[PDB]
C-alpha cells in the first residue's frame, strides 16, 4: 500500500526498491507574445529515480527534443517518465530490479502500473511524506548536467557521496531530505550555509562538501534553523518563542502532505 | 403462447416473470403461468416470503422444450424441470387451463419493454455463462460469483461473463501503454468485439443479461460486468456509430424499468458521471443521458 512514518524503516531494510520523482521531468518557462498572448518554452529535464538504501540515482536527462510536436505534454510526461522507469527496470539484472517503485506523486501511479504489468510481483506504491526531491536541480553538479545535455542521456551518481562509510542509511536518507528541504525552501541561504567555509570542499567526485563528523552536525541545526526561520517567515509566527516540543511537532506536521 | 405449469405451492413465495411479479400464498391453488409470449427468453424467479435470501431462478425458452416447476422439501427451492413425455404435459396444462389455476403473463399490446431488455439475449449465449449442460435451462441467484470475482469459489457453480480489465495486458499493447489505457478502442474492437465476441449482437446479449441477473436477483458480480461492458465502449474513441446508437437504446430501456428504489444500489456514480459527462462519448447517448437527468439527478 501507501508509505508513511509508521512504516518508515522498511525503505533502510534489503528488499531492494526506488523511490521515483516526477517534478523535474516537463520544465517551462511562461511568457509573453509579441501579440501579447501567452506561450511556453520547455527546457531540459530530469527522472529523479533514487535508490533510499545505497544513494545509486539513476538520473535520467529529458531533452526538450522529446516534446517535439506532442500535445498534452503534461500528460505525456507522467507517461514519458513511467515509460523510462520500466526500461530502466529492463536494463537492470534480475538480482538488480527492485521489489517496489514508491512514487511522490500520486499521478504516477496508473502509469507506472500500466508500464509495468510485465513485472506484476513490482509493488507500486504512493507515499504521505513530503519528500524534497524537486530540489534535486539545486545541486550544482545535477542541474548541469541536465541542463548541458543535448541528447536524451542517463547519468548514474551516489546521491550520499561516501556518508554511508561513516553513518546508516536511515541517517543519511535523513541528512538528504533535510539538504532538499532547505535548498527548496531558500536555495540561497542554504547554498550559504553549505560553501560559506572556503576551507572546506566538494570533492571532483562528490555533490556535496566533504564535512567532518562534528562539522555536519553543526550543518544540519543551521539547516533546520533556515527551514524553521521560513516557517516564521511564511505565517508571520515568533519562532524565538516556540518551545522544543512545539519545534518538534510543527516539523512532523510539515513534513505529511 | 406457452406454459410452464407447477406442481403446487407448498410454501408462499413471490413470483417473478420477467418484468412482472406476483404473490403467492402458503398452499394457495397455483398452478403456474400461462400465455407466455414466444420468440423472446424468459426469467422465473422466486424470493421466499420467509426468507427473502437468495433470490434464484431460471432462464428458458418454452421453444426449446415443455417445462415445468416443481417444490423440492429436500433443498427447499422451487425447481425447473423438463418434460419429454410431450403427451403428457399438454394434458396436464389443459386441465389446469380449464381450472382456470393459471395467471396469465399480462402483456400490453403497446409494451416492446420486454423485447427491448433482451433484443441480443439468446438461450444458447446464456448456457454458455451459465454451464450446467444436462438442462436446456439455466439456473441463477443471489450469490453466485464471476469468473473474475473468484480470481481476485466453486467454478462450477460460477457466472462465466468476459472478464474485463482495464489493467490487464489483455487490455494493453506493449509499446501502447498511454494510448490504449486512454483509449480503449484496441481492446474493444480488436480484443473483445474481433476476438472473443465476434459480432456486436452477441456483445450486447451478454450486457443486457449481466443487467437482467443484477436487477432480478440482486447480483452484484453481474453489476460490475453490466458497468464494465458500458464503461469499455465509452472509454473507446472509435465505436461503430450503429453500436453507439443501439447502445443508447439499449441502456434507455435498461434504466426505465429499473426500479427507482434500487437506484442506490444498482447504479454506479462513478462509471455513469464518467460515462455521461467526460468520456469518448459523452455526448453519444443523447436519450439514456436525458432519461438519467430526468430520473436519477440526484446520483450526478
Ligand atoms: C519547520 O517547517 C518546516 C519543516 C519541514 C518542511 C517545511 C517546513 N516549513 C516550510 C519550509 C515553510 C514548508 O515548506 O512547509
Amino acid at each position: 500500500g501507501a508509505m508513511n512514518s509508521s512504516n518508515y524503516a522498511e525503505l533502510f531494510n534489503n528488499d531492494i526498491k526506488l523511490f521515483v520523482d516526477d517534478t523535474n521531468v516537463y520544465r517551462v518557462t511562461v511568457h509573453k507574445t509579441f501579440e501579447g498572448n501567452v506561450a511556453t518554452k520547455a527546457i531540459n529535464g530530469c527522472i529523479f529515480t533514487l535508490n533510499p538504501k545505497t544513494g545509486h540515482l539513476f538520473l535520467k536527462i529529458i531533452h526538450t527534443s522529446v516534446w517535439a510536436g506532442q500535445k498534452r505534454l503534461s500528460q505525456l510526461a507522467k507517461w514519458k517518465t513511467a515509460e523510462e522507469v520500466s526500461a530502466l527496470v529492463r536494463s537492470l539484472p534480475k538480482e538488480e530490479q527492485p521489489k517496489q517503485i514508491i512514487v511522490t506523486r500520486k499521478a504516477m501511479l496508473d502509469p507506472l502500473e500500466v508500464h509495468m504489468l510485465d513485472f506484476p510481483n513490482i509493488a507500486i506504491r504512493p507515499t504521505e511524506l513530503r519528500l524534497p526531491f524537486s530540489a534535486a536541480m539545486s545541486i550544482d553538479k545535477l542541474s548541469d548536467v541536465v541542463m548541458k545535455a543535448t541528447e536524451p542521456q542517463m547519468v548514474l551518481f551516489n546521491i550520499y557521496d561516501d556518508w554511508l562509510d561513516r553513518i546508516s542509511s536511515y541517517t543519511a536518507f535523513s541528512r538528504l531530505t533535510l539538504l532538499l528541504r532547505a535548498l527548496k525552501t531558500n536555495e540561497e541561504s542554504a547554498k550559504m550555509i553549505l560553501l560559506s567555509d572556503p576551507t572546506i570542499t566538494i570533492k571532483s567526485y562528490h555533490l556535496w562538501p566533504s564535512f567532518t563528523d562534528e562539522q555536519w552536525i553543526t550543518i544540519e541545526s543551521q539547516m533546520r534553523d533556515l527551514i524553521l526561520t521560513e516557517y516564521g517567515r511564511k505565517y508571520n509566527v515568533n519562532i524565538s518563542a516556540l518551545t522544543q516540543t512545539e519545534i518538534k511537532d510543527i516539523i512532523l506536521g510539515q513534513n505529511i502532505k | 403462447m406457452n406454459t410452464v405449469p407447477f406442481t403446487s405451492a407448498p410454501i408462499e413465495v413471490t413470483i417473478g416473470i420477467d418484468q412482472y411479479s406476483f404473490n403467492v400464498k402458503e398452499n394457495q391453488p397455483f398452478h403456474g403461468i400461462k400465455d407466455i409470449p414466444i420468440g423472446h427468453v424468459h426469467v422465473i424467479h422466486f424470493q421466499h416470503a420467509d426468507n427473502s435470501s437468495m433470490r434464484y431462478g431460471y432462464w428458458f425458452d418454452c421453444r426449446m422444450g415443455n417445462f415445468y416447476i416443481q417444490y423440492d422439501p429436500k433443498d427447499g427451492l422451487y425447481k425447473m424441470m423438463e418434460e419429454r413425455d410431450g403427451a403428457k404435459f399438454e394434458n396436464i396444462v389443459h386441465n389446469f387451463k380449464e381450472r382456470q389455476m393459471m395467471v396469465s403473463y399480462p402483456k400490453i399490446d403497446e409494451d416492446d419493454t420486454w423485447y427491448n431488455l433482451t433484443e441480443f439475449v439468446q438461450m444458447d449465449k446464456i448456457r454458455k455463462i451459465v454451464r450446467k449442460d444436462e438442462n436446456q435451462f439455466s439456473y441463477v441467484d443471489s450469490s453466485m460469483t464471476t469468473v473474475q470475482e473468484n480470481e481476485l469459489s466453486d467454478p462450477a457453480h460460477s457466472l462465466n461473463y468476459t472478464v474485463i480489465n482495464f489493467k490487464s495486458r489483455e487490455a494493453i499493447r506493449p509499446g501502447h501503454e498511454m494510448e490504449d489505457f486512454l483509449d480503449k478502442s484496441y481492446y474493444l474492437n480488436t480484443v473483445m468485439l474481433q476476438g472473443i465476441f465476434k459480432n456486436s449482437s452477441n456483445y450486447f446479449g451478454e450486457l443486457q443479461f449481466a443487467f437482467l441477473n443484477a436487477m432480478f436477483f440482486g447480483n452484484y458480480g453481474s453489476s460490475l460486468q453490466w458497468h464494465a461492458m458500458i464503461e469499455l465502449i465509452c472509454s473507446s474513441a472509435t465505436v461503430p456509430k450503429h453500436m453507439l446508437d443501439k447502445l443508447d437504446e439499449i441502456l434507455y430501456y435498461q434504466i426505465k424499468t429499473l426500479p427507482e428504489q434500487y437506484s442506490d444500489i444498482l447504479l454506479n456514480e462513478r462509471v455513469w458521471n464518467i460515462c455521461l459527462y467526460s468520456s469518448f462519448q459523452k455526448n453519444s447517448l443523447h436519450n439514456t443521458e436525458k432519461i438519467m437527468e430526468n430520473k436519477y439527478p440526484e446520483l450526478l
